[PDB]
């Protein structure tokens, strides 16, 4: 594998190199913030309305009402994962219908009221783009009661105890705080993130972001229609990108893949029978005894309890991972959207 | 389920809600006749064990009650099934193989067993299931000279098979020089007798075993115990009996194309989705009735003992074991609002509930 | 008699088990036929016995309709119970009664103990036929399958599955098997079982459609 | 050993989950390495002028 | 001689594979961020690598931290012969004390014992007559040994089921430290950090 291209500097002891000109680049960072929220019912899942495997679970004491505890306290940090990232704005500022802003064009990343869900362009291939599971946060128990073609697996995951729980916001209060950030951004500057929205013209703020970062701000002034229309391709390019590549968006995709898999890990789980006679309890249930079978129930107890354990550590694994991504974002959206950073790299 | 007096304000998931079945439907096959099982326990002379009996039991009604009046034994030892389960389930056929051994060679007669009889006269597949029935016949296999017409092979090539027989009587040789033919030096005649006489101990007399043989449903049941069927009931939940198998559930008419060959439909989970009724060639879906979750939405009891109950992820025309439609499920004991409010107790996709004034009651809001 | 060679060309796939299963790939393990064997092409003009090892695959692409049964044991001169099938215009017999027949089983258009005289539709009607047998814990297992090929020239491409049709319930020590003939020539293909590891492929109406042998080349195994 | 191995197919898929988990912490390892050293898009070097 | 511990992790199935990147390619890397920032200064992580005398980039680093940069050009040789002997020093203590690297020793050393430990589970009976399963595959008939060969097999499931989990959390602890030294290398290394105590 090849590491890059080599290069050699001309160093010298009287030689400096400046740069004459300059390129306004505008580039994609793609983090995940939430992951789905799933609750399982044990009773269902290890027994399936059985009343003697009902009796003998209550024997293994509270390990359900753990695995029950730990995947709720999933389910509210992913809540409070996507309230730290979005809702740090206080007021929906709104931008004025007058959309000048010293030639800069935002259309692209501006609301339209044509669509119900007020989102813009870019996020519509954004939300076209990262294909859903389709879980259960839209009720499908009247669609999953109807037997219609073939058994999807989202039935089978109902059927046995695993449900998937809606986020707290929806689609369309996410496209509300994005649109008051952007508004707020577009419209005064970094001083809404410090207090009062006080406004400024948009050249004049870009003047200031040139000063940041040790231009002349007559750069700007004698180099505006240069600049406006290099934002302008940047963003036209980024609108290409998006309808053309489609492997960028590989992280929330990764996201909703793990969930998917592995809940139908869970439900394939339910095949084994871990030493037994069989896999179906009505089975063991029928043609044995009361001791043989309660023999048999208990080790498919154990198998299950087994299973569900592991998928309950796995998603505990995978929420710190989550949180973690999750606070980076939050801070990438107090830094560099209400401010300027001089971190380099960040 | 906190196991405390008091809770705090919020929404908590209590319990599930499960609709409980109404009526029961056995569905059996409409046969009348009755298995010859007093034709196998009660015979005169039983077969060798090189040369064991195999019956075919098929088209017939079995009662397991008369084998204990049939034989005298002690045990009716199964492997895949119980000896007080047998009326109730049953099977596509049963096999009897009959054969009368010595009592050191009945515990041979088990599923992964080696010696002289397991090895070279009957051997039994690991994954068998059925029942093993012995008992003592003293006065009746038995002579004060000898009995030798009961036969057994100690002499093979290889070990048997599970579920063979072999019949043919030639000279085994266990050298060199072949016998052709003739019973001579290192020849022998693999057909020696037991030599039955009462004056034998106990492990020595003649032991008449029966070994009743049942296969798992797989094709359409010839053989099925005393049971009234019930006539068929859709579109309710109903405990079902499909020739054997029990369950609780939805029956429906159903468009799946099931060849004529089978019998059944399993799902992912490896559970039985359609079903084919045995009276009437019909295919009929396999679905559980309504369920869902359960969750009670409280302020503090410091507060008020009012409460308001959401039904997860269930559209509540199907609600039981104001009234307003969320995403989240339907809410039962609170009153939806055209105001919106900062978030006090979150229930789902952008609806929260708070306790209000505007007498107290508990009021839902976006 | 005059043999041949073909390649088997991915066929000798049938139902394992009699449950319907949908739009769902399942693994299976059983007594399969691999795909890309390298089966013997017969022409029977002409005859030592073929022998019977872990299962025969069988097939026959005959319009004029000659080839009328089989003779499964080990010896087939009396003695012993083996097979006899006979299917003509009239029913489809399936008897165990031996027969002590001549070496050349030819069928002319001018026994002691029997146990099985099962009487059904009649198996035979671009008229390719298919046959697995099969010897497992003393039960002989007989699927079948008929295809209309368009080119008769050897065995074609795609997917049939076979479909069990009689279940015998008894069979001890099948070694060879032998055919016959009808005179007033023949061909046919034998193929041997080995136990692979199948995926099988279900299509929304519960038809087998595709395979994957699992162990055939390394893209198949990770296939699997 | 044979026996043990049919034994151990009745347990499911725990270690196609074991496998996984194991491989997806060797991917992130090599991804780990990656991130902190390949921070450069060309390879300079020093000139000989010390 | 004798048996390795690294054979017998070997022969029980216990496999440990090679990074993607070799030594000399992150020697390589390490070169050529120490070239771009000697010859550059932090112009090459924006952008194009634009050359500059040392002495001069040395003044812009002071006039960064409030410094003004005649104090660099009057005392020149001072803060080269302080920087030298600071480097003296480094080579000094890395010499004589081997204490300071104790994190990555820390690395190896949980990764050498469960993988000891993964070894060492093999030996125990979990409630069955032996560890070994020709033993038992001898001793006893088949059902019997069927027993104790699942009561094997559930305690060598629960063992490789805790590594793993405990893989999982030492892979999540290692992705935060490499995480950290990303940026460090980003903001200490390709430019001067404003932050305190980073
Ligand atoms: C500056 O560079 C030139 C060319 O490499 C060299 O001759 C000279 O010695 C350098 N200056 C000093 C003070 O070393
Ligand atoms: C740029 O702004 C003009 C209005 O001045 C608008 O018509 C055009 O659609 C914008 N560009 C894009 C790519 O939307
Ligand atoms: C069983 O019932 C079906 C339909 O009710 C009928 O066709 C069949 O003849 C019956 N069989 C007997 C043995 O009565
Ligand atoms: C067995 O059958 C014979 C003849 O039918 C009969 O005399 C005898 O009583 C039967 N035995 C039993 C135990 O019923
Ligand atoms: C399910 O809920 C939706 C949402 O209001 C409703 O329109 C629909 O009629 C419901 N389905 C029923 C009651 O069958
Ligand atoms: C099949 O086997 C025969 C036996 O020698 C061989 O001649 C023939 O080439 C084989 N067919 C192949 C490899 O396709
Ligand atoms: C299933 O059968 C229907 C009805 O004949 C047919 O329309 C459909 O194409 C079939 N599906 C296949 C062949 O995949």
């Amino acid at each position: 594998m090849s590491l890059g291209a080599e290069n050699s500097v001309a160093y010298s002891n009287n030689s400096i190199a400046i740069p004459t000109n300059f390129t306004i680049s505008v580039t994609t960072e793609i983090l995940p913030v939430s992951m789905t929220k799933t609750s399982v019912d044990c009773t269902m899942y290890i027994c399936g309305d059985s009343t003697e495997c009902s009796n003998l679970l209550l024997q293994y004491g509270s390990f359900c009402t753990q695995l029950k505890r730990a995947l709720t306290g999933i389910a509210v940090e992913q809540d409070k994962n996507t309230q730290e990232v979005f809702a740090q704005v206080k007021q929906i500022y709104k931008t004025p219908p007058i959309k000048y802003f010293g030639g800069f064009n935002f259309s692209q990343i501006l609301p339209d009221p044509s669509k119900p869900s007020k989102r813009s362009f870019i996020e519509d291939l954004l939300f076209n783009k990262v294909t859903l599971a389709d879980a259960g946060f839209i009720k499908q128990y009247g669609d999953c009661l109807g037997d219609i073609a073939a058994r999807d697996l989202i039935c089978a995951q109902k059927f046995n105890g695993l449900t998937v729980l809606p986020p707290l916001l929806t689609d369309e209060m996410i496209a509300q705080y994005t649109s008051a950030l952007l508004a707020g951004t577009i419209t005064s500057g970094w001083t809404f993130g410090a207090g009062a929205a006080l406004q400024i013209p948009f050249a004049m703020q870009m003047a200031y972001r040139f000063n940041g970062i040790g231009v002349t701000q007559n750069v700007l002034y004698e180099n505006q229609k240069l600049i406006a229309n290099q934002f302008n391709s940047a963003i036209g390019k980024i609108q290409d990108s998006l309808s053309s590549t489609a492997s960028a968006l590989g992280k929330l995709q990764d996201v909703v893949n793990h969930n998917a898999q592995a809940l139908n890990t869970l439900v394939k789980q339910l095949s084994s029978k871990f030493g037994a006679i069989s896999s179906v309890l009505n089975d063991i249930l029928s043609r044995l005894d009361k001791v043989e079978a309660e023999v048999q129930i208990d080790r498919l107890i154990t198998g299950r309890l087994q299973s569900l354990q592991t998928y309950v550590t796995q998603q505990l694994i995978r929420a710190a991972e989550i949180r973690a991504s999750a606070n980076l974002a939050a801070t990438k959206m107090s830094e560099c959207v209400l401010g300027q950073s001089k971190r380099v790299d960040f | 389920t906190l196991k405390s007096f008091t809770v705090e304000k919020g929404i908590y998931q209590t319990s599930n809600f499960r609709v409980q079945p109404t009526e029961s439907i056995v569905r059996f096959p409409n046969i009348t006749n009755l298995c010859p099982f007093h034709e196998v326990f009660n015979a005169t002379t039983f077969a060798s064990v090189y040369a064991w009996n195999r019956k075919r039991i098929s088209n017939c009604v079995a009662d397991y009650s008369v084998i204990y009046n049939f034989a005298p034994f002690f045990a009716f030892k199964c492997y895949g099934v119980s000896p007080t389960k047998l009326n109730d389930l049953c099977f596509t056929n049963v096999y009897a193989d009959s054969f009368v051994i010595r009592g050191n060679e009945v515990s041979q007669i088990a599923p992964g067993q080696t010696g002289n009889i397991a090895d070279y006269n009957y051997k039994l597949p690991d994954d068998f299931t059925g029942c093993v029935i012995a008992w003592n016949s003293n006065k009746l296999d038995s002579k004060p000279s000898g009995n030798y017409n009961y036969l057994y092979r100690l002499f093979r090539k290889s070990k048997l098979k599970p579920f063979e027989r072999d019949i043919s009587t030639e000279i085994y040789q266990a050298g060199n020089k072949p016998c052709n033919g003739v019973a001579g030096p290192n020849c022998y005649s693999p057909l020696q007798s037991y030599g039955f006489r009462p004056t034998y101990g106990v492990g020595h007399q003649p032991y008449r075993v029966v070994v009743l043989s049942f296969e798992l449903l797989h094709a359409p049941a010839t053989v099925c115990g005393p049971k009234k069927s019930t006539n068929l009931v859709k579109n309710k939940c109903v405990n079902f009996n499909f020739n054997g198998l029990t369950g609780t559930g939805v029956l429906t008419e159903s468009n799946k194309k099931f060849l004529p060959f089978q019998q059944f439909g399993r799902d992912i989970a490896d559970t039985t989705d359609a079903v084919r009724d045995p009276q009437t060639l019909e295919i009929l879906d396999i679905t559980p009735c309504s369920f869902g979750g359960v969750s009670v939405i409280t302020p503090g009891t410091n507060t008020s003992n009012q409460v308001a109950v959401l039904y997860q992820g269930v559209n509540c025309t199907e609600v039981p074991v104001n009234v307003f439609q969320t995403r989240a499920g339907c809410l039962i004991g609170a009153e939806y609002v055209n105001n919106s409010y900062e978030c006090d107790i979150p229930i789902g996709a952008g609806i929260c509930a708070s306790y209000q004034t505007q007498s107290q009651s508990i009021i839902a809001y976006t | 008699r005059t043999q041949s060679y073909t390649n088997s060309f991915t066929r000798g796939v049938y139902y394992p088990d009699k449950v319907f299963r949908s739009s769902v790939l399942h693994s299976t393990q059983d007594l399969f036929l691999p795909f890309f064997s390298n089966v013997t092409w017969f022409h029977a003009i002409h005859n030592p016995a073929l022998p019977f090892n872990d299962g025969v695959y069988f097939a026959s692409t005959e319009k004029s309709n000659i080839i009328r049964g089989w003779i499964f044991g080990t010896t087939l001169d009396s003695k012993t119970q083996s097979l006899l099938i006979v299917n003509n215009a009239t029913n489809v017999v399936i008897k165990v009664c031996e027969f002590q027949f001549c070496n050349d089983p030819f069928l002319d258009v001018y026994a002691n103990n029997c146990t099985f005289e099962y009487v059904s539709q009649p198996f035979l009607m671009k008229n390719l036929r298919e046959f697995v047998f099969k010897n497992i814990d003393g039960y002989f297992k007989i699927y079948s399958k008929h295809t209309p090929i368009n080119l008769e020239r050897d065995l074609p491409q795609g997917f049939s599955a076979l479909e069990p049709l009689v279940d015998l319930p008894i069979g001890i020590n099948i070694t060879r098997f032998q055919t016959l003939l009808a005179l007033h020539a023949a061909a046919y293909y034998v193929g041997y079982l080995q136990p692979r590891t199948f995926l099988l492929k279900y299509n929304e109406n519960g038809t087998i459609t595709d395979a994957v042998d699992c162990a055939l080349d390394p893209l198949s195994e990770t296939k699997c």
